[PDB]
This record gives C-alpha cells, structure tokens and sequence, in this order.
C-alpha cells in the first residue's frame, strides 16, 4: 500500500474536509480522479487546489529542519494531508495535464544535452527544498513529475510502497538511491540528496542503476563497498560530475560545501545552462508531453 | 573507498 510523507512547516494550520469548496472533478490520466477545490478559510482562503482522496494509504508527518511561502517553478507542494473515515485527503498544487517522469524515461533515450536540462531544473528544485528544511533521503524518479509544458515538478512530499508480520518502520526508502550514510542509518544531511542526484544522473545517462544486487542486502553492500567502472562513452564533463557526486564521505561530496548547490551549478557539465533563464521557464524542454 | 569509480 501507499505511504505519504508530509513535511510540515512550523505552525501548520491543520485542515479537514469542511474547509474546501468543491469546484470540478477531472480525469487526469496517470493522476486518476482529481478534485479541483477552493480553500474556504485561513491564510490561503480562496486559493484553488487539487484534491486526491486515497482509500488505502498511510500518512507520516515529519518536521522540517528549517515567511509566507511562494510558488517555485519546479516544485509541486503538498499543502494539507488529513485522515477521515478510512480516507486520506491530499491537498496539492493543481497540476493540469501533468505526467510522470518515469513515463518519459521509458519512452526516450536521453543524450547528455537532454540530461543537462532535466538535472538543471531538478537541482534548482532540490536546493529550494533544502532551504525549506526538507531532506529527501531517497530521492528517486517516482518523486519527479512533469508539467503540461514538459518542465520538472519535484514533489515536496514522500511516497513509498510499504507492506503484518513485517514490523513497521518510520522511514522505508528505496535502497538503490540511498547514500552510504543513509544506508548505515548514521547520517542524513542534505549532502545525502546530492548522492541521490548522482544516481538519478547515472540512470538517465545509462538507463541502468550504478548499484544493484540480487536483494536489498547485496545492494547495501555495494553502496558501501563496490568499486564501479565509469562508463567510457560519457563525456569527460559527465564523468567528472559523477565522480564528484559519488564520494562516500558526505563531507567530500559536491554540493556539501558552504556554497551548496552553486558547486554543482558551476561544474563544467552545466556550463551551457543559463540559470536565470531556466528559473524563468524560458528554456524549452527536450521533449514536449 | 571514498572514490566510488576508477
Ligand atoms: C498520491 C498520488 O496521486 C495521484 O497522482 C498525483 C501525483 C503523483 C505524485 C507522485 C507519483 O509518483 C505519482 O505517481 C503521482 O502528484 C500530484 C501532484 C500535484 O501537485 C497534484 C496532483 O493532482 C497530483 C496527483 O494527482 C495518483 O492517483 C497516484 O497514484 C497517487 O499515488
């Protein structure tokens, strides 16, 4: 079944179904049945939202690490999440005609030029979440959506497929995307997310995962100890970025220094990106949905 | 090893 992780901000005004006026019912393809709703009260009174009503889902609520919040071009937010009579209500940024990044990844072969675009928007999104106090731990393609124009929309919430004899865990993630210090349950600083960013990059460029074993135990061992062959068809710039992200010591990883994501934005792999034009949504995606 | 590749 599905587990949603809501990273709540300090002073979250908890909600309930009576706080939302119902406006439309949509079929949104991969998103299924979505309700368009209008917030009735509180600071965001009159705001329009998407609503999902899930019947078999668990809710986990976590504190951010950490002003009125502003929309980011490459993030969709979970604004409210509450349970009622066996139903889980999700109040989300409305994402008209959105789709899944995994759907695009299955259909296309990414070139380095393609990957530069998607990873650039994702780096802006991921760093913005860091500034809001959200560390992903197991950032993965399931967290990445695409809007109707083809731009990245990183979800600011967690989503896991968690299965009674099995004891429950407060954090259940996908091992293939977890940094070593996360695998060890010994650290989970924002630097862990830049390792996962590297896994994403590697998977986009090669269509394969860098660390994968027969079972979750062998994958852990590889993340901690394997020496990986760097694919030689990759450009010198792509190889350099992967090497700098795939440092086992989180303190030595690109993105972990004081300038954070700027260490990544300055890397030669992204040298063609105009980060201001990118933030203004003025650069067209390689694929249009 | 701190370096994963090479
Ligand atoms: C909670 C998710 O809601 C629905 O999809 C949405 C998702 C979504 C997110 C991550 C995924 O991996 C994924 O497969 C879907 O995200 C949304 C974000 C919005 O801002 C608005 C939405 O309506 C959805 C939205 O409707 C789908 O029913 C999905 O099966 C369910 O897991």
């Amino acid at each position: 079944e599905i587990a949603i992780t809501h990273h709540v901000k300090e002073g979250h005004e908890k909600a309930d179904p009576s706080q939302f006026e119902l406006l439309k019912v949509l079929g949104q393809g991969s998103f299924g049945k979505v309700f368009l709703v209008k917030k009735i009260s509180g600071s965001d009174a009159r705001q329009l939202y998407a609503m999902k009503v899930l019947k078999k889902a668990t809710l986990k609520v976590r504190d951010r690490v950490r002003l009125v919040e502003v929309n980011h071009p490459f993030i969709v937010k979970l604004h409210y999440a509450f349970q009622t009579e066996g139903k889980l209500y999700l109040i989300l940024d409305f994402l008209r005609g959105g789709d899944l990044f995994t759907r695009l990844s299955k259909e296309v072969m990414f070139t380095e030029e393609d990957v530069k675009f998607y990873l650039a928007e994702l780096a802006l999104a991921l760093d913005h979440l860091h500034s809001l106090g959200i560390i992903y731990r197991d950032l993965k393609p399931e967290n990445i959506l695409l809007d109707e124009e083809g731009h990245i929309k990183l979800t600011d919430f967690g989503l896991s497929k968690e299965s009674h004899e099995k004891k429950a865990y407060s954090f259940c993630g996908t091992v293939e995307y977890m940094a070593p210090e996360v695998v060890n349950r010994r650290g989970h600083t924002q630097s862990a997310d830049w390792w996962s960013f590297g896994v994403l990059m590697f998977e986009m460029l090669t269509g394969t995962l860098p660390f994968q074993g027969k079972d979750r135990k062998e994958t852990m061992t590889m993340i901690l100890k394997a020496k990986l062959g760097m694919p030689q068809f990759l450009s010198p710039e792509a190889q350099s970025l992967l090497r700098m992200l795939f440092k086992r010591n989180p303190a030595n990883r690109l993105g972990a220094g004081p300038d954070g994501v700027e260490e990544i934005k300055r890397h030669s792999f992204f040298s063609t990106i105009d980060w201001n034009k990118l933030y203004r949504r003025e650069i067209h995606p390689p694929f249009k949905p | 090893d701190d370096d994963v590749f090479t």
